Formats: C-alpha cells, sequence, structure tokens
C-alpha cells in the first residue's frame, strides 16, 4: 500500500558488502537491504556508488605488473 | 646432451682466462659438465653446496669419472677431513663452514689449508641464484682462481642483486631455452592453471577486516577450496595420478592433511617418519596423495606425481615457488607420448594473495610455459562427498576460523 522511490541495485553478495561498507565510510547511501543480490540505494548517490565502485575495486587488485 | 656440448665449446674456444654462468635444468646433467671441465683444466676443484645429499651426488659423479678412494680427491664436511693433492684434486664444500664467524669445531683451520696452502684453479657454485647474501660475498672475497664456473637452473629474483653476479662471478654465458630442451627431452609439459573459487560473504567480510599475513589464514581456509580441492583429489585419484601438494604455511598444511587424511612432512618432523612417508610414497599405490612444506621441496624431489596443487603462499615468495615448481616440473623425465603435467593454483574471488600469484604466473610466462585460466571444471557439483559444502559445516568452519584467529 505504500510505496517509495529509491534505486534497485543487483550485484553479487561480495560487491554488496564493498556497498555496505561505502554506506558505512560515507552514510546516506544504502536505504535498504532487500536480500543477498539486492539492495536499496539513494539515487543520487548510484553514479559514485558506482565510481567508488572502481576506486575501492583500483585499491583492491593492484596488479601493475611492472 | 647437445646443449651441454654447446655450453662446452665456450670453454674450448679461449681455453685460457674465463668466467660466466651456466643455466641448465635440474634434470639436466650440469655435474656432468663440471666433470668435463675438470678433465679440461685438471686441478684442485672446489665445488660449493648447501646440502650433503648434493655432496653425495657429486661423488658419484667423481665415481663416473675415475678415482676417488687415493689421496687426491677431498671431501670437507663437520663430520670428518680428507688429505688432498696438488696438480689435480675434487672436493664438496659446504656454504655454512667456509663461513662462519667465530664459531669452530677444529675445522676451520683444515678448510683454511685448503685456502692457504693456495690449492685451487676452478670454481664451481651449485644454485647462483642463492648466491645475492652475505656469506657468498665473503667466500667469494676469500677465494681466488684462475677459472670460475656457476652452475644454476634459475635467477628471478625480486631483490635486485642477480645483476651483481655479473661481476662477482661473471656474465652469464649461456641460457637454455627450456621449450626447445622439452623438444630434445620430454621433461613434462608445464600447464599452468588457476583455479578461480568463489568466496563467501562472512569470510569476505572477516578478510577485509583481517590484515597481514592473519588473512592468509582467511584465504586459505576458505569452504569453496575445500571443495574444490576434495574435487581435484578425487578426480586426479580417478584419472590415476598421483598428486602432491604444496603449502607456504605449515597450519594450513596439517589442517588440509588431516582433514584429508593423508600424510603430511613439515618442520620439526623425525627423519624416520620422512623416510617413511617417502617409500610409502614410492612403493605403495596406496598413497597418492602427499602433503609438502618447503622441507619436503628442498630437500628432496621425486619424479612421480604428474598433479601438483599449490594452496598456501606467502608475498613476494612467487619467484621461489617457481622455482621449486620448475624444480618438480624438470624432475620427471621419461619421454612419454602423453606426458602432462597439471599445476593448478587454487585461489579465491576479491583475495590479496591471487594477484601476486598472477606475478608468480608472469614468472611462469618469462619460462616460456603455457597458462590458462580455469573458473571450474564440471564434475564438483556431482560430489557427495565433498566437506564444508551445508551452511552447518560454513559456519561451524567459520568460528574455527575465528578462533584460529583469536589465538593467533
Amino acid at each position: 500500500a505504500r510505496a517509495r522511490k529509491g534505486a534497485l541495485v543487483q550485484c553479487d553478495p561480495s560487491i554488496k558488502a564493498l556497498i555496505l561498507q561505502i554506506d558505512a565510510k560515507m552514510s546516506d547511501i544504502v536505504l535498504e537491504e532487500l536480500d543477498d543480490t539486492h539492495l536499496l540505494v539513494n539515487p543520487s548517490k548510484v553514479e559514485f556508488v558506482k565510481h567508488e565502485l572502481n576506486r575501492l575495486l583500483s585499491k583492491n587488485i593492484y596488479n601493475p605488473m611492472d | 646432451r647437445p646443449y651441454q656440448e654447446k655450453s662446452l665449446s665456450k670453454m674450448f674456444g679461449n681455453g685460457r682466462a674465463r668466467s660466466g654462468i651456466i643455466v641448465l635444468p635440474c634434470g639436466a646433467g650440469k655435474t656432468l659438465v663440471g666433470i668435463t671441465a675438470a678433465c679440461t683444466i685438471k686441478k684442485s676443484v672446489i665445488v660449493l653446496c648447501t646440502s650433503s645429499v648434493s655432496v653425495m651426488q657429486w661423488r658419484q659423479q667423481f665415481l663416473x669419472x675415475x678415482x676417488x678412494x687415493x689421496x687426491x680427491x677431498x671431501x670437507x664436511x663437520x663430520x670428518x677431513x680428507x688429505x688432498x693433492x696438488x696438480x689435480x684434486x675434487l672436493v664438496v664444500s659446504t656454504y655454512s663452514m667456509v663461513a662462519n664467524x667465530x664459531x669452530x669445531x677444529x675445522x676451520x683451520x683444515x678448510x683454511x689449508x685448503x685456502x692457504x696452502x693456495x690449492x685451487w684453479g676452478f670454481i664451481i657454485l651449485d644454485e647462483v641464484h642463492v648466491v645475492p647474501a652475505a656469506m657468498f660475498r665473503r667466500v667469494v672475497s676469500t677465494i681466488a682462481a684462475h677459472a670460475k664456473l656457476g652452475l644454476t637452473a634459475t635467477l628471478v629474483r625480486e631483490d635486485d642483486k642477480i645483476g651483481d653476479l655479473n661481476f662477482l662471478i661473471g656474465p652469464k654465458l649461456y641460457e637454455a631455452n627450456w621449450m626447445e630442451l622439452s623438444q630434445k627431452g620430454h621433461i613434462a609439459n608445464v600447464q599452468c592453471a588457476e583455479v578461480w573459487c568463489p568466496m563467501t560473504a562472512e569470510f569476505y567480510q572477516e578478510y577485509l577486516r583481517e590484515t597481514a599475513r592473519k588473512r592468509m589464514l582467511l584465504y586459505i581456509m576458505n569452504p569453496t577450496k575445500f571443495q574444490a580441492c576434495q574435487f581435484l583429489i578425487q578426480y586426479h585419484e580417478r584419472r590415476g595420478d598421483k598428486i602432491i601438494v604444496f603449502s607456504d604455511n605449515v597450519y594450513a598444511l596439517q589442517e588440509y592433511a588431516l582433514k584429508m587424511g593423508k600424510p603430511f612432512i613439515y618442520g620439526s618432523t623425525p627423519q624416520q617418519e620422512r623416510m617413511n612417508i617417502l617409500q610409502n610414497f614410492q612403493y605403495n599405490d596406496q598413497i597418492n596423495t602427499i602433503f609438502l612444506s618447503k622441507v619436503g621441496d628442498t630437500s628432496i624431489d621425486l619424479p612421480e606425481a604428474t598433479c601438483l596443487i599449490q594452496i598456501s603462499s606467502h608475498y613476494g615468495s612467487r619467484r621461489q615457488e617457481a622455482q621449486r615448481l620448475g624444480r618438480i616440473l624438470r624432475a620427471k623425465r621419461r619421454n612419454d607420448e602423453g606426458f602432462n603435467a597439471f599445476f593448478y593454483s587454487l585461489v579465491s574471488k576479491d583475495t590479496q594473495e591471487m594477484y601476486y600469484s598472477t606475478k608468480r604466473q608472469a614468472f611462469l610466462v618469462d619460462q616460456g610455459y603455457a597458462f590458462k585460466v580455469i573458473t571450474h571444471l564440471h564434475g564438483m557439483e556431482n560430489i557427495p562427498n565433498l566437506a564444508y559444502a551445508s551452511p552447518r559445516e560454513r559456519r561451524e568452519l567459520l568460528q574455527e576460523v575465528l578462533l584460529k584467529n583469536e589465538e593467533a
């Protein structure tokens, strides 16, 4: 009977935990935890939530191979 | 072997005043090249070794040539001594015995007689990749001959000191390509393969909350690594091939060893039990999966088991694992029409250890070996004997890993 607007994010559980860490560091990110592979996230952050993801997967991967 | 005469042609070119490094596989006959050079020079030859088994092998090569008992071929060790004679000599010494500092067991004078009387003329250093260290610089600083030779199999290290050997002993003269040698002699085809196993959520968040070497205790103890490990073990046992499991960590080797119910060899282990496990691996067909640590790999390499599994690993020591892997690969030679050697690297996604194992695979690319990635071989879903496949066993294993973190 209620309807709220958000951003449905579908990803693997590891990326879900990473997004929960983004919400744990910056706040005002994740609105709800739907299941193991979905999340309700503030739309105005999605691009950021994406870009930061790249950053946190750029700090994790390393691999300069030089 | 043709490449051995290709190396001896350089000695046949100039003759006098020469020094360099010759790269030959462990399965090749570099000791035969040392014997031939000793026959060409005919002088007091000293062979620097780090283990007594290599001394016994060099003595066996001396027996393959001629003479060892008469007062000419000497033996230097911490147990006994043997006299020598000029104009011709063959002796093997230990790095730790010649180095030392002030500890003495009334034997450093016996070495300072071989170094004081000036009975030399040919230098042979086994495994030159270990030379980058102060003790070896002291050994070179306490010796001086007319011709020097460096027998080694590898030289990949990240200490940025391998280039110094170009002036400490001499620049590398001949580097044999292991692929062309594989065409000359089937030294087991190298199939490099990384197994990408999924990572659970709890071990992922706990893995991120951990750091340093403690997070390795959360990277190895992943349930999917146990499931894929059992799948590879049962698969190789179904193919009728023996399995060798490597692990840089002793605790993980004991965990997988006790959970798989197979013999294990690690540090502080009695030598009689090690020899018993070796004989059971050589003769008993019921033991086709052994768990070997660095002690079981550096001391002895067996020509059996075409299945090599890698689980535990340490940061930076990827080149050493590539050298040991190369030793197990070169140790398997018998000229077979098939002869497919399989190296598996059990790695989990989003972990800090796979990104160094990729550097190890880069070392495996520099050698010309073939590398391919493997996400998952279909067949593990049909194995009901897999452990830690149920959420109950995954939670219990999680509690065990948490207790292990509380102990460390």
